[PDB]
């Protein structure tokens, strides 16, 4: 009957989600309310900076998107999806959007700042995580995808660069730029090459099963220290992905390999997360037998490691990036395209 | 070793999103 408690939880969560989805928060702060401190990461049309909110003194991570660059890259609807979905969701392993607003030049999303840095950084430095360590993070992704999928959302960009570690050692999922609310199938080609499911590559319609394939790639990369399909150029990576061959380090436990064979499954009628039992084939797999799902959700499980915290506003868990001054044009750019933002 | 092959490849830094 654990199954019925889950359904009840998800039912109320959908209620909450839909209210906000149908009536999105909009224009809830202004640039001059924040002191910009330092860039925490970048992307093709913007950057995320640490900022301090002047009226409260709280730090946040502010994503600043250049409207013109969004348009030139044809990401207008994806950016509208991002903001509309993020303002509507609520889960312990999802970064919160606290304010959003826009000006003549830019869009702005002010989110919680997660000072522990990216999983990417920690994983590359340590080499790989032990199985218990990877399982702890993996479990949080499983619960987060169960949450998001129940709301008809596909996430579509899972990777260590887009998972942050918070002060308690838990995961915060960021980067909703490709997230989409869709019943049935969708066709956009998007994600990150190492993580794309075969059906995205082969230009088929696809669905939330692509996020379960991506979890297979993530667990493999956490536990091996490299991904299951890598090469020097994306086309070589795609050929590996669609080949239907995968090999596992000799140190992977046989339960880990069995779980990954079922997630990294090219045949959709057989991919875990995608069968009649849904996420339950994953939650009940042997590799997760030690996992107490509720304890994980409640953040009662002791984390594998706690990031060094030097203080509020410290960024030493993040790489340094070149800074650039924000310029706000005296003319409104792209007003119609971003009207509902 | 596969690890050594990964470490010597040009895709151990942060990987950019792609799209059409
Ligand atoms: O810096 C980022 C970033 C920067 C620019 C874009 C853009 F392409 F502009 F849309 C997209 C993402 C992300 C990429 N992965 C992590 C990075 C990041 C780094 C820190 C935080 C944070 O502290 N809170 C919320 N999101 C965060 C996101």
């Amino acid at each position: 009957s654990e199954q019925e408690s889950v359904k009840e939880f998800l039912a109320k969560a959908k209620e909450d989600f839909l209210k906000k989805w149908e009536s999105p928060a909009q224009n809830t702060a202004h640039l001059d309310q924040f002191e910009r401190i330092k860039t925490l990461g970048t992307g093709s049309f913007g950057r995320v900076m640490l900022v301090k909110h002047k009226e409260t003194g709280n730090h946040y991570a502010m994503k600043i998107l250049d409207k013109q660059k969004v348009v030139k890259l044809k990401q207008i609807e994806h950016t509208l999806n991002e903001k509309r979905i993020l303002q509507a969701v609520n889960f312990p392993f999802l970064v919160k959007l606290e304010f959003s607003f826009k000006d003549n030049s830019n869009l702005y999303m002010v989110m919680e700042y997660v000072p522990g840095g990216e999983m990417f950084s920690h994983l590359r430095r340590i080499g790989r995580f032990s199985e218990p360590h990877a399982r702890f993070y993996a479990a949080q992704i499983v619960l987060t995808f169960e949450y998001l999928h129940s709301l008809d959302l596909i996430y579509r960009d899972l990777k260590p660069e887009n998972l942050l570690i918070d002060q308690q050692g838990y995961i915060q999922v960021t980067d909703f730029g490709f997230a989409k609310r869709v019943k049935g199938r969708t066709w956009t080609l998007c994600g990150t090459p190492e993580y794309l499911a075969p059906e995205i590559i082969l230009s088929k319609g696809y669905n939330k099963a692509v996020d379960w394939w991506a979890l297979g790639v993530l667990i493999y990369e956490m536990a091996a220290g490299y991904p299951p399909f890598f090469a020097d150029q994306p086309i070589q990576i795609y050929e590996k992905i669609v080949s239907g061959k995968v090999r596992f380090p000799s140190h992977f436990s046989s339960d880990l390999k069995d779980l990954l064979r079922n997630l990294l499954q090219v045949d959709l009628t057989k991919r875990f997360g995608n069968l009649k039992n849904g996420v339950n084939d994953i939650k009940n797999h042997k590799w997760f037998a030690t996992t107490d799902w509720i304890a994980i959700y409640q953040r009662k499980v002791e984390a594998p490691f706690i990031p060094k915290f030097k203080g509020p506003g410290d960024t030493s868990n993040f790489d340094d990036y070149e800074e650039e001054e924000i310029r706000v044009s005296i003319n409104e750019k792209c007003g119609k395209e971003f009207s509902e933002f | 070793t596969t690890y050594a092959d990964f470490i010597a490849s040009g895709r151990t830094g942060r990987r950019n999103a792609i799209h059409d």
